[PDB]
């Protein structure tokens, strides 16, 4: 396989839409690189549109768990959660294509019932955005105020933006 | 990507 | 496989919805690894958003049966039955990552007939509750009326609150 | 597979739907286990919630026809025709788990067309309920008339109940 | 697989609805141990609810051009050309467990068209109605007229009536 | 596999409806078989309900190509260009089964568009129907004319009425 | 597999519809052949009836550039592009079974939208046809004005027709 | 497989619509050859119809980074994106079959919800629009105002067309 | 299932 | 399905 | 699940 | 297909 | 994830 | 597709 390849390499590919199922498996791969050498940097390579934020912070939690500093690389585009893992790169490690994309915005849900049900899911996921968000604004330096009204929509940035606003550290070239 | 992930 | 390397370290993963295949699967890893050597610790780690009560069940059942501590660890997200089993693991054993979430709520079902059949499927939701109820109490500390008063709707915690309520033992930082 | 490793153990496991292929997998991997040693017990690990009444019974009677005793364990759930194949296990050789749950009732099934066909589907479903019934007597040492007051409408029973009622001979524990 | 550990034991399945694809096994199977020792007898077991009637006649004309003597169990529900299987195998070797089934009725099919094109698939179904009784006339002892009669509607017999009617020799009991 | 263990002694299968996948397999086989050994004959089973008039052709010239001489046996059924396939194997080497049953009719197929595009597809059809009736008149020895008005519509025969026909040369028994 | 053996026979199957995935397919295995010998010519078989005019051209500018002489064989049906490819097979090396068709038409497409829209559809989709036209005069020998008359409509033509015709250069007999 | 032996020899394959999956495929070989030898030149052969512009700009970057020189080739049809990675392969080493085809146009997307959601969206594909004219002007030679104009519509070319424009460098005649 | 099928 | 084939 | 059930 | 393809 | 589930 | 890319 041409990702077996990678991993030996200490590469980690999270190339598709987060899901419990991926983030499984990128929790698993990551623990295994950690076993194999808790010295050796581990490589995350992002290439996604993100997904649910409960998988996206399983991923989250085992990158600051393991000894292991794991750096991230925005290949293509990196967006919502995805730009989230990208953003919790060790400080110095978090790079990016030059026209590779950086998307950030709002947690997205919904909920159908009894005003008290609908309280609940809302009270959720405006707790998951506090959360996002300070986490946010602790890894690019930001104020929260900041992250919080640059989430309010879909917020494009290209390579050279991602790193002027703190989301990365280093544009690849040559 | 090396230099420098790996 | 990734899984079957974890399986050699005694680490079973529950990443998925609960229903009977899972559970026969799950099921047959305890008994595998307590073949193995009934002396070591397994470790069961979950994220998952909970599902069928009878095979949830049938996984306790099995952690209870065998003779090795099974701790417990949740990884992004532990709901429902998933809930149920997390708070399962062996006292002090007990863990949730930085960011984890865990929900407790009420067996959900159906039923559709005659008043009688409704009754008859009825009772088995309230009774099933009960003994889902009694074990959480007995469990977390809580007593059986505050389980029912705090699960009467989705009840949302982080892993701060889990603790607090006894549902785990301790928070993995790094 | 995992369940490879069980079936060195003379472990069968049925945790699904009864149907014709699962009943056909189960009456080979009995014939087997009686070939490899027909002196050694099996064991037949059931959480299902039943199925078709023939493939049921080609179960059973491949359970009687071997020279090994067939213990039966109930995991999860035992509902219908498992409830039967569990009742159905050598005596003083059924167990369950502390929540296992075993589920009674009668035959369930379908007629359309023509009165004369009706009638056809009418006396063989009725004549499979006296049979499955009078084997449960037995098994039971519940007198007949109470099998058919108690199988009137879905009768669900923890494992106390099963022991009680005569379904089980142990319940499983430490 | 446990299937072709029964072949090496000159076991044949036939645990499905019969179609082209299941015949063009079996009689492959057949060739196959008829090449393997033309001595050593033949197992058919079965448990199907029938099917194609030419799909049927394929495995019985195998059955019949082959020197090994095939026998026959009914195991669980042996209906329309299953039966009719059943009923082929070699006199005084064709069995059945003590709760299996055996279910005898008319071919079924359909027709579209002008009369012309009914007529002409009638006629073909009557003529594969009358070739099929006959050889059940034969192998069991009744006359066509009878076996004509007895199949006009869905016959469902125990073992036992199965036994008394000529479609099997002997049950296999205890 | 079962097949290619057939195909070892130079058994070929047609056990399907013909496409052009199942002829592109068919026509390799055959191919390969007279590479093995140019004077081994081959033995190519039908139990097929027909399929495309080119998908059968190509087996057919393929049969004609090769100087291995192909003998054909009926099994089950051989309808339509699988009638045709079976009245095409080598003079005196072409069998069918005791009830083995033979179809012959006429080409089916389709026409929609302007009526310059429907009497297009009419011509063709009508052009395919002659030519393959003058191969069936040939390999049977009936008159054309015989041919073409017992094609007219589905015309079913035994395995007597085939030989007598003169689509087989004998019938295989014991 | 049986098409492993083929191509190690220098023999390519194109014997379904021509769409990107098959085109790229052919391409890599007339890549491989021409690399693995430059000199032994390579035998495309052909039984498709067409498909993407750009897949089709892909295969054919690929045995145009290859060293080998590739010859093409029609089995069954080669229509539209799977007869431009037949007709592009080295001169003195196409071949056509005695009863398999070639047909040839005009390109297909769609177009919907704003007229200029379908003005730069519909001229790309003639400029196609006049391209495919221009290749089988060349290929044929028939002067162009013949082949944008014939290819007015489906054009069905028989081996020999075809022969006749230029589209191939020999019949194979036996 | 026959890809991976075309991969051996340092060629990668781009045959379908560019998605992200196919987007990380390529990115991952490009990596891996460039590891293999950094000196030696890599081959992207391109038989596609586009996709999705961050994916292709993915694969951009990659073939920028990497050391190994990147020579593209157009085989049947490089359309879109398809057609801008060709134009980016190396100055003097992208390449045409004969009757490849060639087409650029601009982004195509979708907008949907509020006025404001749409600004945000059409904004984006705007700036891609000019990211990717830019580039194209870069490669061709051509300046901006062509380029901006020549793709407002599908601009369909041919090899001689593409290699006028600047698109590529050479076609493979012989 | 013997005796006797085997 | 011999004799005859094969 | 042993004792006893193996 | 061989005389003479291949 | 250990220190200590190993 | 070599002469020259392979």
């Amino acid at each position: 396989d041409i990702y077996s390849r990678l991993l030996k390499d200490r590469i980690i590919m999270l190339g598709s839409a987060i899901d419990d199922n991926v983030a499984n498996s990128i929790v698993s791969q990551l623990l295994f690189l950690a076993a194999e050498d808790p010295e050796k940097e581990i490589s995350l390579y992002i290439n996604s549109p993100g997904g649910s934020i409960t998988a996206g912070m399983a991923i989250y939690d085992t990158m600051q768990f393991i000894k292991p500093k794991v750096s991230t690389i925005c290949i293509g585009m990196a967006a919502s959660m995805g730009a989230f893992l990208l953003a919790a790169g060790e400080k110095g490690k978090r790079y990016a294509l030059p026209n590779s994309e950086v998307m950030i915005h709002q947690p997205l849900g919904g909920a159908q019932g009894q005003a008290t049900e609908i309280e609940i899911a809302a009270k959720r996921i405006l707790l998951l955005r506090d959360k996002l968000n300070k986490v946010l604004a602790e890894r690019t330096g930001q104020p929260l105020e900041v992250i919080e009204r640059d989430t309010d929509r879909d917020n494009f940035k290209s390579a050279e933006e991602a790193l002027e606003y703190g989301l990365i550290d280093k544009i690849l070239t040559h | 990507f090396s230099p420098a992930a790996p």
